[PDB]
RNA sequence: CAUAUUAUUAUCUUAUUAUUUAUAUAAUAUUUUUUAAUAAAUAUUAUUAAUUUAUAUUUAUUUAUAUCAGAAAUA
RNA sequence: UGUGGUGUAAACGUGAGUAAUUUUAUUAGGAAUUAAUGAACUAUAGAAUAAGCUAAAUACUUAAUAUUAUAUAAAAAUAAUUUAUAUAAUAAAAAGGAUAUAUAUAUAUAUAUUUAUCUAUAGUCAAGCCAAUAAUGGUUUAGGUAGUAGGUUUA
């Protein structure tokens, strides 16, 4: 599990090191010309999925020492995929249980992200959708149900939308769910309706492909079943049902991703 | 002050009795070194006026000798006057109010008058 | 006969520096031929990183000349 | 007590060396006809573009853009110079901060008011080199000098 904790750290040290003395530290043949005139082993391009499970065990700290790097180091900044954004929002809200500080971080570091040619890291399908998915739980749990308080936070969370792409279409259903749960007026310039489109989930898929669909669609499934459970009205759409039923049928093995997070709420609640 | 060439005051006279040359000088040379040119003299002590003459209403006179045509030449080619020299040249009519400063910026009791 | 300082050299030694030959599986950048770990869409194709390769800029190595200064000798 | 800029070639003190190989003084002295040099103020003009590197930058890198030699004639202050033209290359930079507002969608941008940056021309202030004349005593120091004296090239 600490493979990430060591490998990402070494990656960050390598990229934070000055280019004058990178060859003399990291290259093998230059070791002799370094110590006579500490040496670390080479560093190779690092996998996006390596940091995915670093969230599964700190995270605020890692993100802070990570995003404090200079803007013009492209490898450090472009590495963060929006998948990571969704993953860490989800894990923060459910099991790490420090959601507020994470959202404050991501707001400030969004203001910084803008000028690194990484606007896509915030988009509908990996930042907004999960943001309001966690907002619905936030409203339900402690009964935060004021109208203006929720409305202003919705507006601000709409400010932090650096990709105007809304193609899958869950965004508008999420907005409707939020507005009806609270009762405010969902005014969202820029947002537009879209008829929902989710990929089919075959039951004859290869095992690696089965878990690949699982890994891609864990978050969208969490949002889907959350949106179903929070509102019986949202049983209206059968495309909301087709993907969910196919997925939960493919989940006959082991346990739902949903179950663990919902009880992870509880293990922190006490 | 700025620049290589500067119009400034060089001290002459005894202790407690300052007199000055108005000189065009290199910025680096010593204050009392031989300058590029001696433009004039300046006696900072006003001419004494008798008490009866104060009743009359005379103003004490501060004496300045100056070569006006050469001073205008040196101002023209870019020489930079000091603050005291700037004050002296503004009241001689050589320089106008554009050389005044915020601290130095009022009713006129007399008007700058040129005689022959 | 003894002590001291200054200068000179067909002599010896010589920091430093500047020139000067020649050498680097010597380095850092660009050029190739290749080997490595990432990416993405659907066998990859591209990126980052090492191997070999040939032009620059340096260091290490020396060849030669001059050189502070000493030594010896002479005045 | 981090990165940067500007400031210390001046002034101050001293008289060791220095007798002229570059020192001093003088001249209304010169040329090699002293450089696409401004050091730092004037007067005008025009600019102020990209990356890389450092944590960032008016710090450093890399890149973009902006007189001389030829030839043709002209003359004369002529056995050369100067003038004008046409080419060749010149071909060499930079920087932004502080305030206002005005747009739009905190983000950029557009103006301005400030103080800075760079380039070019001229002016100031200034530098480099050479000549002539002069600059103490001892010839019981009378011969000295081999780059020495001169010529021709190259660096
Ligand atoms: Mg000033
Ligand atoms: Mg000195
Ligand atoms: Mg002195
Ligand atoms: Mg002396
Ligand atoms: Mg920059
Ligand atoms: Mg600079
Ligand atoms: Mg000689």
């Amino acid at each position: 599990g600490e493979i990430a904790k060591a490998k990402l750290d070494e990656f960050l040290i390598y990229h934070k090191t000055d280019a004058k003395l990178k060859p003399f530290i990291y290259r093998p043949k230059n070791a002799q010309i370094l110590l006579t005139k500490q040496p670390r082993p080479p560093v190779k391009p690092l996998s996006k999925q390596t940091l995915n499970d670093f969230i599964y065990s700190e995270l605020l700290d890692w993100f802070k020492e990570w995003t404090g790097t200079s803007i013009r180091k492209r490898a450090i900044w472009t590495y963060i995929s929006p998948i990571h954004v969704q993953k860490m929002l989800t894990a923060s809200f459910f099991k790490i249980g420090k959601y507020a500080h994470m959202v404050g971080l991501l707001y400030g570091i969004e203001h910084k992200f803008l000028k690194a040619q990484n606007p896509s890291v915030f988009d509908i399908e990996h930042f907004f959708n999960t943001n309001i998915m966690c907002a619905l739980h936030r409203n339900r749990l402690k009964d935060y149900k004021d109208a203006e308080i929720a409305q202003r936070k919705l507006q601000v969370a709409w400010k932090k939308v650096l990709n105007r792409k809304n193609n899958t279409g869950l965004a508008n259903i999420l907005v409707a769910t939020l507005g009806r749960q609270i009762g405010f007026t969902p005014e969202l310039t820029g947002l537009q309706p879209v008829d929902i489109s989710l990929p089919d989930i075959p039951n004859s898929s290869s095992g690696a492909e089965l878990k690949d669909l699982l890994s891609k669609y864990e978050g969208i499934y969490l949002i889907a079943r959350t949106l179903l459970d929070i509102d019986q009205h949202n049983a209206q759409y059968l495309e909301l049902q087709e993907f969910i039923r196919q997925y939960q049928n493919a989940l006959s093995e082991s346990s739902d991703p949903y179950d663990t997070h919902l009880k992870a709420l509880g293990l922190l609640e006490t | 002050t700025c620049g290589l060439v500067r119009i400034r005051l060089a001290r002459f006279g005894r202790k407690n009795s300052p007199v000055y040359n108005i000189v065009v000088a290199n910025s680096r040379k010593a204050r009392d070194a031989k300058p590029i040119e001696v433009l004039g003299t300046y006696v900072p002590v006003p001419s004494p006026v008798t008490k009866r003459e104060l009743k009359r209403g005379v103003v004490p006179i501060k004496d300045v000798k100056l070569d006006f045509d050469r001073t205008k030449y040196w101002i023209g080619v870019g020489a930079q006057p000091s603050e005291t020299v700037t004050k002296l040249l503004r009241k001689a009519g050589i320089l106008n109010d554009a050389w005044a400063t915020s601290k130095n910026s009022r009713k006129v009791v007399f008007e700058r008058m040129e005689t022959l």
